[PDB]
C-alpha cells in the first residue's frame, strides 16, 4: 500500500590498511537502485534497477558528487568521534546512519528519520518531530551542541519533507511495474522421508516481492504454529525472494496437512498439498 | 566493541537440478562488525567467479551481504560455503543441501 | 638548507565554506619544487613545480572547495633537488580557517559604538549556541584575538575582549567554535563599526 | 536523490 | 545607549564666510551633556553641559566665525554620565556647507522668468568659472538639489534643473561648487523669481 525511500551508509576506518571505507546503498521499498563504493577503481555512483537507470549524466553526476563529499565528511567525523570518546589512533571504527521517508499510498509524508549509529551502537538520531535530536550518550552530546548550532534539522527535515518524498514519487512512477506490482510465489511442496514411518514435508514460496510474506502449515485444518518449522526470508539473489516452512508428519497421512501462503501478489491466500508424482 | 555473529544460509535462486545452470548463495546476517570473509566451495575448495551485493545493514543496525556465482550442479558435485569474522573462532563452513 | 620562502593565502586566511583559497609559496630562490603541509586533524602534504618568472619562483596551492578537513596550519617549503627533496626552512605558519558553518554570533560595544577618545572600550559576542571560545577580528588586522566562552548565564554563552584606551576606530567581527575542531568557525558577526570622538 | 551532506558528525 | 538626540542649526545649514551658526542638540531624555562632532580632513569634538528646563534637555553650539575648517558633517550625542561618558546613538546627518567663497554663478529661468501655469520651466546656472556642480535651492527654505556641470557650451559651463509643468512660482538661487570639496559653495547667484499665470 505505502511505500518509503531508504539510504543506509556505512563509513568503516581501517587506521593502518589507508583511509575510511565509505559504502552507501539505497532502497525504495524493498529494491536498490543505488549503490556507491569509496573503493571502487572509480568512485562514482551506480545504478542497480531499472527506473533509476533511465536518468541522465547530471543526475548520476549530482549524485555521485553528494556520495564523493559525503564520505569526505564521514572521514571527518570518524577522526571526530575517535576523539570525543579519545580511543586508539590505530582503533579501527564504524559509523552507520539510516535515513529516508515514508508514505501514505497517496503521497504525503507519513514520518521521515536520520539516525547514526557508533560501532553497531545507537550514538544520535533525528527525532520524530524532525526538529530535534536524541543523544545516546555524553559524546553524541558535542555533535547535537554543534549540530542544533547549525541547523542540520531544519535542514534535514526540508529533505525528508521535501525533495525526499518527491524523488520517490518520481521512483515510484517510472518503476510502477516493478514496485507497485506484486509477483506472487511459485510455490510447491518436497516430501523427504526422514525416518522409518516419518516424512518431512517443505513448502517453498519463490521469486517473489515484497518480501513480507506468510507461510502456515495446517493438520485436517488446524494451525500448526507450534510445530511449523521455518528459515528467515532470504534474497533469491536476483530481486526476488524465498522461503519455506516445514513439519514432520506420520507417512501416508499426509494428505491431511496443508500449506497457506499468504502474500501481497496472491489475491486470495494459496492451499496446497503435496502432489504425490501418479 | 559491541559484536554479532553470522547467521548463514546456503542455497540456489532457482530450484536446484542437475545439468541446468544456477547460482549458488551464501546469506550472511546480522554480523558486526562488517569485516567479514565469505567464501563459496566447490568439491573441498574455493571457486573464483564469486561476487557480492553491496554492503548493507538492518534496522538493529545488523550488516548483510550475499554472495553468489553461478553453477551448474551435479549428482556428484558437492558446494559449501565458509564464513570467517572476528565474532568466530575459526571458520564456520555449511554445506548446500538443495532441499533447504 | 635554504632560507624560507613566503608564504601568503588570497584572498586571505578566512574560507568560506565551499569556497576556494589560494595559498602561493615563493622565494627569489629558484626552488624546483615547493612543497606545501598542514598539520592537525588531517595533516597532508603537497606537491608542485615551481613557476619560475616574473623575477618569482613561485607556486600557487589551490585549496580546494573549502570544508572541515582542509582548515588547519599550513607551511611549505621549496627544493632544488628533485625525487628526494632538499627541503629549506619552513615558511611562516599560516592558520587557515573555515568559517560559516554555524549560528552567526552578536557582536557588541559596551558602553557603545560610538565613544570619545581614551575611553574604554569592550566588545563582546554572546550566542545561544553553546560556543566555548569566539574570535575578534578587526578589518584588515593579522592576527585575531581569541579568548574563552562564558557557560550557561540565563540564554546564552558570552566573551568579552577588553579593547582598552579607545584611540582607532574600526569595524570588527566575531566568530565562534568548539573545542575538538579550533579551525571550524561559525558565520561572521554582522560587522560592528566602532568609532571614536 | 541522497540527503546532502552537511557538517561532520 | 540611548535613543539619538535631534540636531539642527539656526538660522541654516549654509553658512557665509565670517558669519555665525548655531547647531542645537536636545531630546527628552536628560543628557547631561552633548558632544559635537565634526568628521573630515579637520576632525573635531565639542563638549557642552546640557540645558535643562520645559521638559528637554538642550545645548547650544556655537559654530565660531565661519571659514574653511568649520565646514563639514556634524553629529551629537548625549551621556548621562560623566568621566567615561555614555555615549547615544549619533544625531542625523548635518552637512554644515560654508559659501561665499567664489564667484556668483548666472541664474536663468528659460523659456523666461515668467511663465504661464502648466508650462514646462527650467533654470540653469552658467559661470565663467568652471564649477563641476551646482545647487538650486527655493526660497532657501525648502531643498537643494544637485546637478553636474555640463561640458563646454557655447562659452559656458552650464547646469539646467528642469522644474516641470508650472505650478507654483518661486524665488530661486544657484550655487557651484567642486568635486574634492562638496561642503564648499560659491556666493548666492541673485535670486531670481518665477511667476506662473
Amino acid at each position: 500500500g505505502s511505500h518509503s525511500m531508504r539510504y543506509f551508509y556505512t563509513a568503516v576506518s581501517r587506521p593502518g590498511r589507508g583511509e575510511p571505507h565509505f559504502i552507501a546503498v539505497g532502497y525504495v521499498d524493498d529494491t536498490q537502485f543505488v549503490r556507491f563504493d569509496s573503493d571502487a577503481a572509480s568512485p562514482r555512483g551506480e545504478p542497480r534497477a531499472p527506473w533509476v537507470e533511465q536518468e541522465g549524466p547530471e543526475y548520476w553526476d549530482r549524485e555521485t558528487q553528494k556520495y564523493k563529499r559525503q564520505a569526505q565528511t564521514d572521514r571527518v567525523s570518524l577522526r571526530n568521534l575517535r576523539g570525543y570518546y579519545n580511543q586508539s589512533e590505530a582503533g579501527s571504527h564504524i559509523i552507520q546512519r539510516m535515513y529516508g521517508c515514508d508514505v501514505g499510498p497517496d503521497g504525503r509524508l507519513l514520518r521521515g528519520y536520520d539516525q547514526y549509529a557508533y560501532d553497531g551502537k545507537d550514538y544520535i538520531a533525528l527525532n520524530e518531530d524532525l526538529r530535534s535530536w536524541t543523544a545516546a550518550d555524553t559524546a553524541a552530546q558535542i555533535t547535537q551542541r554543534k549540530w542544533e548550532a547549525a541547523r542540520e534539522a531544519e535542514q534535514l527535515r526540508a529533505y525528508l519533507e521535501g525533495l525526499c518524498v518527491e524523488w520517490l514519487r518520481r521512483y515510484l512512477k517510472n518503476g510502477k511495474e516493478t514496485l507497485q506490482r506484486a509477483e506472487h510465489p511459485k510455490t510447491h511442496v518436497t516430501h523427504h522421508p526422514v525416518s522409518d514411518h516419518e516424512a518431512t514435508l517443505r513448502c517453498w514460496a519463490l521469486g517473489f516481492y515484497p518480501a513480507e510474506i506468510t507461510l502456515t502449515w495446517q493438520w485436517d485444518g488446524e494451525d500448526q504454529t507450534q510445530d511449523t518449522e521455518l528459515v528467515e526470508t532470504r534474497p533469491a539473489g536476483d530481486g526476488t525472494f524465498q522461503k519455506w516452512a516445514a513439519v514432520v508428519v506420520p507417512s501416508g497421512e499426509e494428505q491431511r496437512y496443508t500449506c497457506h501462503v499468504q502474500h501481497e501478489g496472491l489475491p486470495e491466500p494459496l492451499t496446497l498439498r503435496w502432489e504425490p508424482s501418479s | 566493541m559491541i559484536q554479532r555473529t553470522p547467521k548463514i544460509q546456503v542455497y540456489s535462486r532457482h530450484p536446484a537440478e542437475n545439468g541446468k545452470s544456477n547460482f549458488l548463495n551464501c546469506y550472511v546476517s546480522g554480523f558486526h562488525p562488517s569485516d567479514i570473509e565469505v567464501d563459496l566451495l566447490k568439491n573441498g575448495e574455493r571457486i573464483e567467479k564469486v561476487e557480492h551485493s553491496d554492503l548493507s545493514f538492518s534496522k538493529d543496525w545488523s550488516f548483510y551481504l550475499l554472495y553468489y556465482t553461478e553453477f551448474t550442479p551435479t549428482e556428484k558435485d558437492e558446494y559449501a560455503c565458509r564464513v570467517n569474522h572476528v565474532t568466530l573462532s575459526q571458520p564456520k563452513i555449511v554445506k548446500w543441501d538443495r532441499d533447504m | 638548507v635554504h632560507r624560507k620562502p613566503s608564504l601568503l593565502a588570497h584572498p586571505g586566511r578566512l574560507v568560506k565554506s565551499e569556497e576556494t583559497v589560494i595559498l602561493q609559496c615563493w622565494s627569489d630562490v629558484r626552488f624546483e619544487h615547493f612543497l606545501l603541509h598542514r598539520e592537525g586533524k588531517f595533516k597532508d602534504t603537497l606537491h608542485l613545480i615551481g613557476e619560475h618568472h616574473d623575477g618569482v619562483s613561485k607556486a600557487n596551492f589551490s585549496i580546494g572547495p573549502m570544508m572541515q578537513d582542509l582548515a588547519g596550519t599550513y607551511r611549505c617549503y621549496g627544493s632544488v633537488t628533485h625525487s628526494p627533496y632538499q627541503l629549506s626552512a619552513p615558511s611562516d605558519p599560516l592558520d587557515i580557517v573555515i568559517t560559516g558553518l554555524y549560528e552567526k554570533p552578536s557582536l557588541s560595544a559596551q558602553p557603545g559604538p560610538t565613544v570619545l577618545a581614551g575611553e574604554s572600550v569592550t566588545l563582546s559576542c554572546s550566542s545561544r549556541s553553546s560556543y566555548d571560545m569566539y574570535h575578534l577580528s578587526r578589518e584588515g588586522e593579522a592576527h585575531e584575538c581569541r579568548f574563552s566562552a562564558g557557560p550557561k548565564v540565563n540564554g546564552t554563552f558570552q566573551a568579552d575582549f577588553p579593547l582598552g584606551p579607545a584611540t582607532h576606530g574600526g569595524t570588527y567581527r566575531c566568530f565562534g567554535s568548539f573545542r575538538d575542531s579550533p579551525y571550524e568557525w561559525s558565520n561572521s558577526s554582522d560587522p560592528l563599526l566602532v568609532s571614536v570622538i | 536523490g541522497a540527503v546532502d551532506p552537511l557538517l561532520a558528525l
